[PDB]
């Protein structure tokens, strides 16, 4: 692995984007709701590993958490959904009278998972909240329940899978609510929103969030690079053995190699 | 014109008195203008509107509706849809008028709800974009007056206007006029669906209900007392769905609307027939 040759394609596809974006449309139309810049932004670039074995032969459906030194999904527009294993009640007096003010503005609907289960089990109700928000928590003590919750619509795809949250003390529901001190609740929650994201599939691609299109070169490229240096020693088995050509590329061209 | 002078001589004493304090340099452009419009459903139309304004927001908006009480509403709704948006109608103080024109024309973003003939007799400031969501008034002074002052001098400034699909022989009358058309794509993932919301709001809230009620009734109202009724038909109108865009399940009542003669007849000759 070299850095700046890391840069310098860096540079070059994400200078690419925005003249693919200036560029016209050749039927003499316009976009009332996609401005230049908010089309030259909010266009995701990631990094997509290629392997030889294909790693953990199964469907892990649970996305590991890479601690970015940049956050990912910080932006002004996030709407964000936690899916609580207790008592909504307990957590939306919690976000309401705590969460400063941008977690209390990030926080756009708080479900516990009984009532997830009741009021979303069809398939018009997980396809309108995949649709209403942006990135999808859950506490650690129902993942494993959500498949079968928020089933295809929400497990399909991995741009949005709801990751993994500790929110526990280290059941009648009013009585208690194991929970962790209501700040460290908080501090855990920014942790979990700006993290780039694994997801294991018997697969030989694995396509990670590294970051938008109208981020600065240098700041990505610190970013890829731990990114690069986080996947290779945690998650894929045979750290240096088994690793092969890794690629990053925009949702709409070509892919520009770094080879391992 | 002809018939205004005989309106005169049977109105008026043999004595008038005459001023003209008109404005003689009617600089009605021709060509130098620019119109957009933006075909949308008549079930969310005020979808597209949240959705525009929530993301041209930092910026300047000027919004023309066609009733006042429409006006009234909107200003409400968007108040608890937490949009912060100024408003100028008619339930207003004098003084409560000039203010918030003054903090308008002075701030540099926003955005302003009034009705067009409320900014027939006000002086449009520099905005980015005049957006016409109910129909104009008189398509003439639109496509003109307000064509012209959208674009506003020295900075670009873009005007559209919201045309339902029943609509569309405004483009056949801004064709005969032969003025330039570009019409906007909007693609439907980035509506912003917040008519569940809005409907419980409009189901549970009790003030909210009378204004949208109001202000949906003012609507229909003065689309049937339109000058150019071949576009603006009340009649191809699905008011189903253009209750929808105002919060409401079931569309309001509202009355729309608001060869052989006798045989051995003979025309009436006298009696005091009151």
């Amino acid at each position: 692995v070299d850095p700046d040759q890391t840069l310098k394609a860096c540079k070059a596809l994400l200078a690419h984007i925005k003249k693919a974006a200036a560029a016209p449309r050749p039927d003499g139309k316009q976009n009332l709701l996609a401005d230049e810049e908010s089309t030259v932004a909010e266009t995701p670039i990631w990094l997509t590993l290629t392997t030889k074995k294909h790693i953990h032969d199964s469907h892990r459906l649970q996305p590991g958490k890479i601690i970015l030194p940049h956050p990912l999904n910080t932006s002004e527009e996030i709407s964000v959904c936690l899916i609580t294993a207790d008592p909504q009640r307990f957590y939306k007096n919690a976000v309401a009278d705590e969460f400063p003010e941008d977690l209390r503005a990030k926080i756009g609907r708080v479900i516990d998972i009984s009532h997830l289960k009741a009021k979303f089990k069809a398939y018009e109700a997980q396809r309108k909240l995949f649709s209403e928000h942006d990135v999808f928590l859950a506490d650690t003590r129902i993942i494993n329940r959500l498949p079968k919750a928020l089933g295809k619509t929400f497990y399909k795809t991995t741009t949005k899978r709801p990751i993994p949250v500790v929110l526990m003390a280290q059941r009648d529901p009013l009585e208690n609510a194991n929970a962790r001190p209501i700040p460290e609740i908080v501090a855990e929650i920014r942790k979990a929103i700006g993290a780039a994201l694994v997801h294991l599939s018997p697969s030989t691609n694995t396509a990670i969030k590294v970051g938008y299109a109208n981020w600065e070169p240098e700041k990505l490229a610190a970013n890829i690079e731990t990114v690069i240096r986080e996947l290779v020693e945690r998650f894929v088995p045979q750290k240096w053995q088994n690793v092969r050509n890794f690629y990053v590329k925009g949702p709409e061209t070509a892919a520009l190699p770094i080879y391992q | 014109t002809t018939k205004v002078e005989d309106l005169a001589r049977i109105s008026l004493r043999p004595g008038p008195l005459y001023i003209n304090v008109d404005e003689e340099k009617k600089y009605s452009t021709v060509e130098g203008l620019e119109q957009g419009y933006v075909v949308v459903e008549a079930d969310k139309r005020f979808l597209l509107l949240f959705s525009f304004l929530k993301k041209m927001a930092k910026k300047k908006i000027i919004v023309f509706f066609s009733s006042c009480n429409s006006v009234k509403y909107y200003s409400e709704l968007l108040q608890y849809i937490d949009l912060p948006v100024l408003d100028l109608h008619g339930k207003q103080k004098q003084q409560k008028r000039t203010n918030t024109f003054f903090e308008f024309c002075n701030a540099k973003s926003g955005t302003l709800i009034c009705t067009d003939v409320a900014a027939r007799g006000l002086d449009i400031p520099q905005v980015d974009w005049i957006v016409q969501f109910d129909p104009p008034d008189d398509p003439r002074d639109y496509i003109h007056r307000v064509g012209r002052t959208a674009r506003g001098n020295n900075g670009k400034g873009r005007s559209l206007l919201f045309l339902q699909p029943c609509e569309l022989g405004f483009l056949a009358h801004l064709k005969a006029a032969k003025v330039p058309v570009v019409e906007y794509d909007f693609p439907k993932n980035k509506i912003l669906n917040v008519q569940s919301q809005l409907e419980k709001l409009i189901s549970t809230n009790y003030y909210l209900n009378q204004s949208a009620k109001e202000g949906y009734r003012s609507y229909i109202h003065a689309y049937a007392s339109h000058s150019l009724r071949s576009v603006f038909d009340v009649h191809k109108l699905d008011l189903v769905k253009v209750a929808k865009s105002f919060g409401f399940s079931t569309p309001p009542r509202v009355d729309i609307t608001l060869g052989r003669r006798a045989y051995g007849s003979q025309p009436r000759q006298g009696g005091r027939y009151k």
